[PDB]
RNA sequence: UUACAGACUUAAGCAGUGGAGCAUGUUAUUUAAUUCGAUAAUCCACGACUAACCUUACCAUAUUUUGAAUAUUAUAAUAAUUAAAUUAUUAUAUUACAGGCGUUACAUUGUUGUCUUUAGUUCGUGCUGCAAAGUUUUAGAUUAAGUUCAUAAACGAACAAAACUCCAUAUAUAUAAUUUUAAUUAUAUAUAAUUUUAUAUUAUUUAUUAAUAUAAAGAAAGGAAUUAAGACAAAUCAUAAUGAUCCUUAUAAUAUGGGUAAUAGACGUGCUAUAAUAAAAUGAUAAUAAAAUUAUAUAAAAUAUAUUUAAUUAUAUUUAAUUAA
């Protein structure tokens, strides 16, 4: 039901950042340094700059490959602030921002897109996907780069008292429990809603021999009545809400100092009041909390960003 | 009248349908590996349905032995070889047999199933064609070319003079 | 069409969303290698109204660019958004993968109702090669999407009893093929893998089993009807295969004690 | 069931009605369909897959791995703004849940009068119109503990209506000093009381009220006199609606017990004319008010 | 990242590695703590 | 300072350590060098899942000097662009530097070792005290044990849990045209227990109870993960990465050879052995496994020699099958 359904469970092979199989193991091998090495190449694309005093940095998330046996497409998750055109106006409709140049490159460019190039590095057809995300608190990795390399004058003096408040509010305090309850009543309904269904479609009759071996029950419009896109996809989906987040600083910013921010919830009451059952990802890494670091360099050295997100 | 739903959306939510086998000449052997069962199952319950409507005989998905590799670590950087981390990789299979079938038809479907090829499973076909003994047109190595350079070059060839 | 985007020539008429389409096509395809032309102003100009653009702006934002825009702006200074409160409008991207799983199932599920249907056009008929007119079996392989070096090996095996040979010819080929010969199967079994393609390999293997046929064939000199089969290789073979070969005795079987249909009157009474 | 094509292209677009065909002509009709109890190839609903979902399908144009177009032919020239917006109302806002679109507008006394409303029943108009609250004490106070000295801030205010009624109300909290006023305004609330005022001015006759180390002679006024007391006490008077008054405190002049001293005397320690006149059986008579009457 | 300013002329791309490493060595030279001058073979 | 409880701590049993030889690590000493750590618990077959060269970090000798990077400015060779100039590439040169297993884990990122507290914190509301504060039964019961339960002017919520899980096991369905055969199997999905019921006995807070036994049903008996806090400024700058400081014809780079394998004593961890409840031969229609490996391969059978009828063992010759249920 849970691991059955596309919309209830994240696949498996979504741990991992290189989706691959092959044969030839070596190629398997030269493939996972690729990726590699084009996601670290990705990560120097990110920061633009217009103007000596007009730098724009992208905070992009790691890369997706996902090899199939034709094609190799780089999904990642990317967050830009516009801060040159933030404007009521349409002037934005009549120029090529710097990051809409950047990621027409990637695909669009007739004579230089980075895909052709990396088709090449790869001997098999690629394509780039790049996904805006609005806010930098939807993604652990992209959330983590932005505070070790934009937030850096907040905490290097100590967490800013507004910084940490700010840091307390992103997100309303979501009561889980009933949420959790909520989402175990819609599947019940829904589930209720097809045994009727099949119950009435029995019991109205929709060669009695042939009435002990099939089980074709009928129509599929009679099985599935009341039960459309408009009303089962959005209530199902799972890890729609974000119930809690903790982020974490350490280094130095003359002795090394460790602050922690906690905020909010980091369990799943969805797998106990329910048959749903958790799943590990990695085997080690519950399915709901998404975990990323990010560390960087200041006047005393290298400082970490530990934030993890309990999605529900 | 309800709107009418036809045979090919109804066959989408039910299991493949497969054609019997009337002679029993296998003709391909597909098998299919990934690290997760997940999309291994579905894109093999996609490859029979794409079987079906070219007229092929298919068999399967046969489940084949699931082989783990292990690597044990010690957690540490520099020492403590005490504290032991393991992990492990599961490769999963399937066998998709094929049969009765003519060699243009098999094409056509490792065409359409690579075309549509899901993230993270790879695919071996092994194909048998049967054909008769005696056919019409049928159906020097690097170091040995080296080795009589070499032997005859002077500095080899001054030895050999008898 | 696909080309008008390098046409502003024939922009003139368009709509006002579909000329500002048309102008970030060719700044997207062309990039750095784009260069501004009066046309595409001069249609440009026309959709100060759709977007409520000056008509003093456009011709600026179209010479300057995102400097340009800045000027206008006043100033570079834009409030620093980053930990805005959330407005329940987007997706997490752990969500948003699920939902990009749906999307791919959808995409499978549409191609398996509309698609593959199409595709019993191509049906055929099989045209089995005759069992006996053609003995020999040819296996390639083939990794799809990969280069791999076992891409090239092609195996050949016949059921010697089928190959036509008479009874002294037959002995003669099953001596000289030694330990490619399985007497208990009755398969003759070559592989080789030897050259870069599975096409010269499978010549080689044709070529050797002629080679081998017509030597089987000639006995005009030798028939090596006096030397006996030799089965050790065979036999090293089954020594490492676990063999379970015992059925239950027949003459333990009791088939009076097995249960006996009984009598519905239910389901005799529902059949008529 | 096969359907004729006459029935079917009333429904389903021409570029399908061929696969359509193509399907009754190689599926039987007698096809007795299995459930795959396995594999869940198709979605849990129903679904023609007739038209492209703006959200749930890929978005015609996108790259992504099953995309169909060419690598020179993808339609997405913009990346300013999120390609597939959520769909139907457009927002995934919890059952019960608010959008928080204003932040900072809340009022605290529209805040304690909701809390109290539900707590109490007490009318909000009448809390958030007619009462006003004044902060007496804020201070800050701190408990010693094995982790570290643990810092409180105190917070004591009155509340009052100026027509009689008047509250005393306390709050601590260790985050900041608003929480413990607000804190302060709901306890007081529920503390109001009614004390009696002669000629809705002054106090009938003279106090000397003791209240643990305090001290408190409070003395009835003429009218027009003024507030002439200690500055805890005035502010009470002010809110509780006692326009003249002479009074002293002696021995302790600690703020937070003159302020619980003086609520405690204004109730305890009074008497109106009426109750007096009839414990005792007695007409009490006003001179001063007489004197103008008819 | 050194052929990415001619393959796409019209964007700046910005090393941050490279940026950090070159902010370090004017550092170093302002406190007199840059590196001496390499002897030339010639010499 | 008191009284509790816990473990803490011995015993029993099996095989060992401590003795011999050897293997291996460490120490000490030696040496041109015997690279450097780690080095009580928490080092000592540890870093190291393989030191002849390489690895390598050490020594001797010889040799290289913008060196592996990025950028600047020149010079050319080359291709495009543009009417010979420009731009691309490449080489050379130029100077900021590059490089450093140089120092500092007690300046750091990260990771890890060891222990310990982890039915406990904070928040909301209520209630008590003028108040700082307290939130009261309770120093509750019970279990190997938060184990399980009960209770109080407290009642909730939230995290710290536990569980919910995953594995194993039992069963069901699906898949395999049962020659890729192990169907006695493979692997997807689902179910099952944190077992349940009856009776007698002994205790009890004696009731709708625990401890016990007895009977009945059942395949049911074992595991993993599961996070919060703090400490030793414990290990690591030698997996990689950062600041400071130092070297820049040398503390950087390459080659040849040597060393890391030295040997008085000492220590740790192993192997083999000191014979009869135990060692050695022989056992071919071949007693009986599991888990792994094979495109930077696994190597059958056969033949030849040691070598003798043959077998056995070792190697050579040859290279069958398989890139694999
Ligand atoms: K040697
Ligand atoms: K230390
Ligand atoms: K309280
Ligand atoms: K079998
Ligand atoms: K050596
Ligand atoms: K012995
Ligand atoms: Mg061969
Ligand atoms: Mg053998
Ligand atoms: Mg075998
Ligand atoms: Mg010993
Ligand atoms: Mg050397
Ligand atoms: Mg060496
Ligand atoms: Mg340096
Ligand atoms: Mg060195
Ligand atoms: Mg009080
Ligand atoms: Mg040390
Ligand atoms: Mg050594
Ligand atoms: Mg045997
Ligand atoms: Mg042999």
């Amino acid at each position: 039901g849970n691991i059955n359904n596309k919309l209830q469970h994240l696949n498996n092979m979504n741990n991992w950042n290189t989706q691959i199989y092959n044969y030839n193991k070596n190629m398997e091998i030269m493939n996972t340094m690729n990726d590699k090495l084009i996601n670290k190449l990705l990560y120097k694309m990110m920061t633009l700059k217009l103007n000596n005093m007009n730098i724009n940095k992208i905070i992009m998330s790691k890369t997706i490959n996902q090899h199939s046996l034709n094609k190799l497409n780089i999904k990642f998750y990317y967050y830009n602030n516009d801060i040159n055109n933030n404007n009521n106006n349409n002037n934005n409709n009549y120029y090529m921002n710097m990051m809409n140049k950047l990621m027409n490159i990637m695909n669009n460019n007739m004579n230089n897109n980075l895909c052709n190039i990396l088709s090449y590095y790869y001997k098999k057809k690629v394509t780039i996907e790049p996904i805006k995300l609005s806010y930098i608190y939807l993604n652990s990795d992209i959330f983590s780069k932005y505070i070790s390399l934009n937030d850096m004058d907040k905490y290097n003096n100590g967490i800013l008292t507004n910084y940490q408040r700010m840091l307390n509010n992103i997100m309303p305090k979501l009561n889980d429990h009933n949420i959790s309850m909520n989402y175990i009543n819609n599947i019940n309904n829904i589930n209720n809603n097809k045994y009727n269904n099949m119950i009435n479609l029995l019991n109205n009759n929709n060669n009695n021999y042939n009435n002990n071996n099939n089980n074709y029950i009928g129509n599929i419009n009679n099985i599935y009545n009341n039960m459309t896109i408009d009303n089962i996809p959005m209530d199902i989906l799972m890890y729609k809400y974000l119930v809690g987040w903790s982020i974490k600083f350490k280094g130095r910013l003359g002795r090394t100092s460790t602050t922690n921010l906690l905020n909010g919830t980091f369990n799943n009451k969805k797998y106990l009041w329910s048959n749903i059952n958790n799943n590990y990802k990695l085997n080690y890494i519950p399915s709901n909390h998404n975990l990323y670091n990010n560390s960087n360099i200041n006047k005393n050295g290298k400082y970490n960003i530990k934030v993890k997100l309990n999605f529900i | 009248s309800t709107r009418p739903y036809p045979v090919n959306v109804e066959a989408v939510y039910y299991a493949p349908l497969k054609l019997p086998i009337k002679y029993g000449d296998l003709v391909a052997d597909i098998q299919l590996r990934s690290y997760d069962n997940e999309n291994l199952d579905f894109y093999s319950d996609f490859i029979l349905r794409t079987g079906y409507y070219l007229g092929i005989p298919l068999t399967g998905p046969k489940p084949l032995p699931t082989r783990r590799e292990r690597w044990t670590v010690i957690k540490s950087p520099f020492v403590h070889a005490k504290s032991k981390e393991n992990f492990e990789r599961h490769t999963h299979k399937r066998l998709i047999r094929a049969w009765d079938t003519n060699p243009e038809v098999l094409q056509m479907l490792i065409a359409y199933i690579t075309k549509h090829s899901m993230a993270g499973v790879g695919m071996k076909c092994n194909f048998f064609q049967r054909s008769e003994i005696s056919l019409d047109l049928g159906s020097t190595s690097a170091v040995g070319q080296k080795v009589l350079e070499l032997l005859d070059s002077p500095d080899f060839k001054k030895h050999l003079e008898k | 069409s696909a080309d008008l985007y390098m046409h502003p020539e024939k922009w003139k008429g368009l709509p006002p969303q579909r000329i500002l389409e048309l102008y970030w096509e060719r700044m997207a395809r062309l990039g750095s290698e784009y260069k501004p032309n009066k046309d595409e102003l001069n249609a440009l100009l026309t959709t100060s109204e759709y977007s409520n653009v000056p008509v003093n702006d456009i011709k600026k934002l179209y010479h300057r660019g995102e400097q340009g825009a800045i000027d206008i702006k006043g100033g570079n200074v834009n409030r620093d958004n980053s930990l805005r409160p959330f407005m329940f409008d987007e997706l997490p991207s752990q969500a948003q993968e699920l939902v990009a799983q749906h999307r791919e199932q959808r995409f499978y599920n549409r191609l398996a109702a509309y698609e593959l249907p199409l595709l019993a056009q191509y049906r055929q008929e099989y045209k089995r090669p005759s069992p006996e007119s053609h003995p020999v079996t040819y296996r390639y392989t083939s990794y799809v999407g990969e280069e791999h070096p076992n891409s090239r090996k092609v195996v050949l095996s016949v059921k010697t009893k089928e190959l036509g040979l008479e009874e002294k010819s037959l002995h003669k080929f099953r001596i000289l093929a030694r330990s490619r010969y399985d007497h208990t199967t009755d398969i003759f079994k070559m592989s080789s893998d030897k050259f870069e393609h599975a096409s010269q390999n499978a010549r080689y293997l044709h070529d050797i089993l002629q080679r081998l046929l017509a030597e089987s064939k000639d006995l005009t000199e030798d028939d090596f009807s006096d030397v006996p089969l030799d089965t050790r290789h065979t036999i090293a073979k089954s020594l490492r295969k676990k063999k379970r070969d015992y059925e239950f005795p027949e003459h333990w079987k009791r088939p009076e004690d097995a249960p006996k249909k009984k009598f519905d009157i239910v389901d005799q009474l529902l059949s008529t | 069931q096969h359907y004729d094509e006459s029935l079917l292209s009333r429904y389903y677009p021409e570029s399908l009605l061929k696969s359509i065909k193509l399907a009754q002509q190689t599926i039987p009709e007698d096809t007795k369909f299995r459930v795959s109890r396995n594999v869940e190839f198709a979605p849990p609903y129903l679904d023609d897959f007739t038209k492209i979902h703006p959200f749930w399908d890929y978005k015609p144009g996108m790259p992504h791995l099953h995309a169909q177009e060419e690598n020179n032919n993808f339609s997405i020239f913009r990346w300013d703004q999120v390609q597939q917006p959520l769909p139907g109302e457009g927002n995934i806002l919890p059952p019960g849940v608010s959008l928080p679109n204003d932040g900072g507008r809340k009022s605290k006394s529209a805040d304690v009068a909701a809390g109290l409303h539900k707590q109490t029943g007490v009318d909000p108009d009448y809390i958030t119109r007619k009462l006003t609250m004044k902060p007496l004490v804020m201070k800050r106070v701190s408990n010693q503990t094995g982790k570290g000295k643990i810092a409180s801030f105190y917070a004591l205010v009155v509340v009052g209506d100026k027509n009689g009624m008047v509250g005393l109300g306390e709050g601590k909290s260790r985050e900041e000093m608003s929480k413990a006023i607000f804190k302060a305004h709901w306890d007081a609330v529920r503390n109001l009381k009614e004390i009696p005022r002669y000629e809705n001015r002054t106090i009938y006759g003279d106090i000397d009220f003791r209240y643990h180390g305090v001290k408190l002679h409070l003395r009835s006024a003429k009218p027009g006199f003024g507030l002439r007391v200690n500055h805890v006490i005035f502010e009470i008077c002010e809110c509780a609606g006692i326009k003249d008054l002479s009074g002293k405190v002696y021995k302790s002049r600690n703020d937070m017990n003159i302020a619980k001293g003086t609520i405690e005397a204004f109730t305890k320690a009074q008497k109106t004319l009426d109750e007096v006149a009839l414990g005792r059986g007695k007409k009490l008579v006003d001179v001063r008010k007489v004197y103008y009457s008819s | 990242f050194r052929h990415l300013k001619t393959l796409y002329p019209d964007i700046e791309f910005v090393d941050l590695e490279e940026q950090y490493r070159l902010s370090m060595v004017e550092a170093k030279k302002r406190r007199g703590k840059g590196a001496p001058k390499k002897m030339k073979k010639d010499a």
